[PDB]
């Protein structure tokens, strides 16, 4: 599906915020990209399983949330430090008597670094088409 | 001396987390671990292990257990009044080992914790599961004959405050005299009966519990 | 089977004969039949087991003659069928090896006996003689409170305290009303020794026998 800007602000660098532009492929641990900027410069990951989905199968998988902290996890909450030099978006989960990590997030850059920006500005254009113009058809 | 297992003993007879029928599973969780007496009356499980060799033994009986060592005394320390440890939990009376673990399945990360109990010994089983039982015997007939001596004038003196003076307008309630010698036998075949519910030791845990809160020193 | 074990309520529980420590024994009297078991408040040993486990050391003093396993079941409580229907045998609970510290004197020659019992399988030493051992309790637990709170109701007719005089009812062995609550703080001071050691069980035996003979017949 369509690559959808989930913008994140990171507790590292919370200035240049980041959007984490994920196209979920209907699951989040057997087949996902994810396209993170920060505005400025376009990590587009087609990532793959081979980086994260080792996270869940060497890390306690027990039985009470894991599909809603990966959710959230992509949305703006976590300590999201995405690494700019290594392409790698990493987070730290916090609950009770003990605080797992989540997401390995090694998300590729491509060359093009506006690619997530025209993306955003046909956001914009969309965006712009949320609320007053079809106000005036309803 | 061993106040370990002496906490065990002094702490009243109290229900575990359980999903089934209530066992005789008196944690008490202490600063240096605990002694864990789980009983069914059908098997006797003593987990007398202290914090520290608890978290090896979790590392050859838990399935899959990756935690923080300082975290455990911390999760254990909220069970030194039987209370909560953790949701509930079940102890697992079925078979000679008994287990903890409630089982779910989201692929989720929360902090699960489980207690083992291991086969007691003979002697432990005795000095735990039939020298005690024997001994709160003891208390509850020392408690039940100054009842006795209690039980032969007070239950006739309403029945001498019946009909002299002020009789009687609610005859729907009278009650009967009563005696120790006669509620030997006037209950015990008649009515007791189609009443009596007993099953595998079940009635013990009701009534022997604020008692057993007095047996600090041994 | 279960013909024969069912009718073991047909007696109350007899004493052992030591006057040392609170010991448990029961009696079975019934032909072709017994049942035996050992409490000494150390190791517990339930006889109720099988030739497997026991065929080890039980031949360990038989060369070429050979008697009968139920010769010695239908020899204890066969002898005391017309004896009962200074005893005194001792057994400390330090002593967890089976050398028998007995100074039990009967006849004066002396006869070679002591608790010949193996290790006692979890399975044989609770899943079958705790229910008949807590029928004992049964008349307690289910009747302690039926003892204790009746002298709260029966009160009632009681109650003319204003309309017919101003005394109270015997003042002269009168003690509080002895309840759940009254027996839980009196276990502190008073029987604390008693939980410490038991003593020698004649208020334990002889006490819960005049509500045994239909504590759970039916």
């Amino acid at each position: 599906m369509e690559r959808k800007i989930s913008r994140i602000h990171l507790v590292s660098e919370p200035s240049i915020t980041h959007f984490l532009q994920v196209s979920w492929e209907k699951t989040l641990e057997s087949g996902f990209v994810i396209t993170l900027t920060d505005g400025h410069s376009a990590w587009t990951g087609t990532v793959s399983e081979s980086e994260i989905s080792q996270e869940a199968d060497d890390m306690a998988m027990e039985k009470g949330k894991y599909v809603g902290e990966l959710r959230k996890a992509l949305l703006s909450v976590y300590t999201f430090n995405f690494s700019k030099e290594s392409c790698y978006f990493f987070f730290e989960k916090n609950l009770k008597d003990v605080s797992f990590r989540l997401g390995s997030f090694n998300l590729e850059k491509v060359e093009n670094p506006a690619e997530v920006i025209r993306e955003l500005i046909c956001y914009c254009l969309d965006t712009i088409a949320e609320n007053q113009a079809k106000n005036e058809h309803l | 001396m061993e106040e370990l297992e002496q906490g065990l003993l002094m702490q009243p007879w109290a229900w575990l987390q359980l999903a089934e029928n209530s066992l005789l599973a008196k944690v008490f969780i202490t600063k240096q671990g605990y002694a864990l007496l789980v009983s069914d009356l059908q098997q006797v499980w003593h987990e007398q292990v202290d914090t520290s060799v608890v978290s090896q033994r979790a590392k050859e009986l838990n399935k899959r257990l990756t935690a923080p060592p300082a975290a455990f005394l911390c999760h254990l320390d909220n069970l030194l009044r039987p209370l909560l440890k953790d949701a509930t939990f079940s102890c697992d009376c079925v078979a000679d080992a008994l287990i903890l673990r409630v089982r779910s399945e989201l692929s989720g990360l929360p902090f699960y914790w489980n207690f083992h109990c291991m086969l007691a010994s003979p002697s432990l089983v005795s000095q735990h599961l039939i020298r005690p039982l024997m001994g709160m015997s003891l208390a509850l007939q020392c408690q039940v004959r100054e009842l006795a001596t209690l039980l032969h004038m007070k239950d006739l003196e309403i029945q001498d405050y019946q009909e002299s003076g002020a009789t009687l307008i609610r005859d729907r309630l009278k009650t009967e005299p009563f005696e120790e010698n006669s509620f030997l036998e006037q209950f015990m075949i008649e009515k007791l009966p189609e009443a009596c519910s007993i099953g595998d030791g079940k009635p013990f845990v009701m009534n022997l519990q604020d008692l057993y809160m007095a047996v600090t020193t041994q």
